[PDB]
């Protein structure tokens, strides 16, 4: 309408400062290891400080706010799903995966996850497409058609950027039907 | 030019500004003219059936003119920072994609928004962090976005741009 | 210290269906700022305690807190802006006077921004032609008759 | 992008033929002229005026040459024939059918039949637009504005996510 929100950007290089979607995405914890001890910071992480090496779960924004090319403050590991482990099962058939149970922001998180200069960055990206361009169909076919419990069951498996495509296609199919009528 | 042509043009500058993801060049002519042609009619207008037919043609002439500017305002507000300056940073020799009315508006827009942020919460923040560079807070029009151009087809706007 | 409070603020907005405007969260915003103030002092201190107090093992603890200040800010700004994006629409929807229902969900600062917004849009249009330019708020949908 | 309403507004600029029941001099409209009106005497006027006069009960609308049953019924097949998109009669074939069958079915030779016949060509035209989409995305014209917008925005986004993820 007249309300044009700030669209996402998590799929491009950086996020969008004012994007509600992006702040929401970047708030998902992440597998992170400690390097140098951090005093005072021991009350929040209930286990006066935090030893070096501690395995932690930190918001993608925090982990990214501390990470650098020296790992002199943080160590990070590619979450189990972005690992070549599943990166193969997706290659098999993506249109079966439950991209919602897994990281709800599958694509967005995956993209921002590149900053951590992982060596295997390439292989990830060359899968963030293989799994989208691979599901592009079942998503469109669901949007460009009236609701049924096949979409109510399909939707329960799309991630946050797909549930979005879903709506959009569900919008034009409902703009034209609100026209084809009287 | 001719009424027939004029209007025809408006429907171009209208649809162009509606498929292009960025505040296109200001066409203050097509605008002030159709504005003039219309008022011209409203006069000669104030028979029955004849008049009525002219009013109907006007509600359409109006519709597009409005739908048009209404689209521009939406764009400037959606990018008030990259516009209020984009003009100042446009080589004098090119078309100001923003007019003198849209100027005092895009200008007013920020002076209202900025004051809001500050007063409401941005000023009660820890010193050396109470200011925000809207020039980077608000996203810029994505030129690299796919559109539809008319032999008609679709492809990233940047390349065509 | 995890900007969790700020989050419940952008959520109060993500859980708003179309682009509805929930009541301004005065309380939430205050708890978000007061949290920054705290995050500030207790970080500036460690900063001083490091420049003089020698103890350098603090850099980590400082950067960490810095992220918090920034995050807490990104969120508190995005929130206040999205409400403005919504309030703006209210103009092109209900007209010039606001449904006394919305005034009731806005902050005195927002109604102020709005009246200043209308006040200018008013000027703009009124300059599109002689005798009060051309109102572009009407004729929202192409004529059907 | 444009929505149905906005696109229809363009279909309404389209010329149609009507036989009026009144006499009116030549009206000089801003966007052209509209030949003198004489009862029982055919005149070409814009679809918006037509529909206005039609419901104002002062005229009779003449179905476009192509809106003939067996005529289109012979086009749907030529569409379900060629693997690709078949060039349409009226570049708003869908609108004119909707506007004329809702406002002037009286003048259309058997509507109920022609109506359906038309959509069966929009459906097996959309279908072909979906399968042809799966492609451009994967491998990374001749349509009506009403088709490239009711699906436009979606396909638009998908592509904005391609080049964005295909680069990341």
């Amino acid at each position: 309408e007249a309300y044009f929100r700030v669209e996402s950007g998590a799929l491009g290089p950086e996020e969008n400062f004012l994007s509600l979607d992006d702040i929401l995405m970047s708030h998902e914890k992440l597998p992170v290891r400690t390097e140098t001890a951090m005093p005072r910071l021991g009350a929040f992480f209930l286990e006066n400080a935090v030893p070096q090496g501690s395995k932690l779960e930190l918001p993608l924004w925090l982990a990214k706010g501390l990470f650098d090319n020296k790992r002199r403050i943080l160590s990070v590991e590619l979450p189990k799903i972005y690992q070549e482990g599943w990166r193969t099962v997706f290659s098999a058939d993506p249109n079966v995966v439950d991209l919602h149970k897994m990281g709800p922001h599958f694509y967005g998180f995956g993209s921002q996850l590149l900053h951590f200069d992982s060596p295997e960055n390439a292989d990830i990206s060359q899968s963030l497409l293989q799994t989208f361009i691979g599901r592009f169909r079942r998503i469109m076919d669901s949007s460009q058609n009236a609701y049924n419990e096949d979409t109510s069951a399909l939707v329960a498996r799309l991630d946050e950027m797909e549930r979005g495509l879903f709506q959009t296609g569900q919008k034009g199919l409902n703009d034209f039907q609100c026209w084809e009528k009287g | 030019l001719t009424p027939a042509e004029l209007i025809e043009r408006l429907e171009q500058a209208w649809m162009n500004e509606k498929f292009a993801p960025e505040l296109l060049e200001s066409k203050p002519e097509i605008v002030e003219c159709v504005m003039e042609q219309l008022e011209h009619m409203e006069e000669n207008l104030r028979e029955d059936l004849k008049v009525s037919i002219h009013q109907m043609e006007m509600e359409r002439i109006r519709y597009v003119l409005s739908s048009y500017l209404r689209c521009r305002l939406m764009k400037i507000e959606k990018f008030f920072p990259h516009v209020l300056e984009k003009e100042k940073t446009r080589p004098e020799g090119e078309p100001s994609s923003l007019s003198p009315e849209e100027l005092a508006f895009a200008r007013e827009f920020m002076a209202n928004t900025e004051s809001y942020l500050k007063n409401v919460a941005l000023k009660h923040m820890p010193p050396n962090l109470q200011k925000v560079d809207l020039f980077r807070a608000v996203p810029k029009p994505d030129l690299d976005s796919y559109v539809f151009l008319r032999s008609q087809h679709l492809i990233r706007y940047k390349t065509i741009a | 210290m995890f900007c969790e409070k700020a989050m419940e603020l952008i959520r109060e907005l993500h859980r708003a269906p179309e682009g509805q405007l929930p009541a301004f969260n005065e309380d939430g915003l205050r708890q978000v700022l007061e949290e920054m103030k705290a995050l500030y002092e207790q970080n500036q201190s460690d900063v001083n305690e490091a420049k003089s107090g020698g103890r350098s093992d603090l850099i980590p603890t400082i950067k960490f807190r810095h992220c918090s200040l920034l995050r807490n800010r990104r969120c508190t700004v995005a929130y206040l802006y999205d409400r403005l994006l919504r309030i703006r629409a209210l103009r092109w929807e209900y007209g010039s006077i606001l449904p006394n229902a919305l005034r009731f969900h806005m902050a005195a600062e927002e109604m102020e921004w709005f009246n200043n917004y209308k006040r200018s849009l008013a000027t703009y249009m009124r300059s599109l032609g002689g005798d009060e330019g051309l109102d572009i708020t009407q004729d929202m949908k192409p004529p059907k008759s | 992008m444009m929505d149905a309403a906005e696109v229809e507004f363009l279909a309404e600029k389209e010329l149609v033929t009507i036989i009026p029941n009144f006499s009116l001099d030549k009206i000089y409209l801003i966007g052209g002229d509209l030949g003198p009106f004489n009862p029982g005497l055919p005149v070409e006027v814009p679809l918006w005026l037509a529909i206005n006069l039609k419901q104002r009960q002062k005229c009779r609308l003449l179905p476009p040459e192509w809106m003939d049953v067996e005529k289109l019924e012979k086009m749907r097949d030529h569409e379900r024939k060629e693997e690709t998109f078949t060039p349409m009669p009226s570049p708003y074939y869908m609108e004119l059918t909707k506007l004329l069958l809702n406002h002037a079915s009286d003048n259309i030779p058997k509507a109920d039949e022609i109506r359906t016949l038309v959509k069966d060509m929009w459906d097996t035209r959309i279908a072909k637009l979906r399968v042809s989409a799966d492609s451009f995305v994967r491998q990374q014209d001749n349509l009506t504005l009403m088709e490239i917008n009711t699906s436009g925005t979606f396909l638009t986004q998908a592509l904005n996510h391609m080049y964005k993820l295909r680069t990341n």
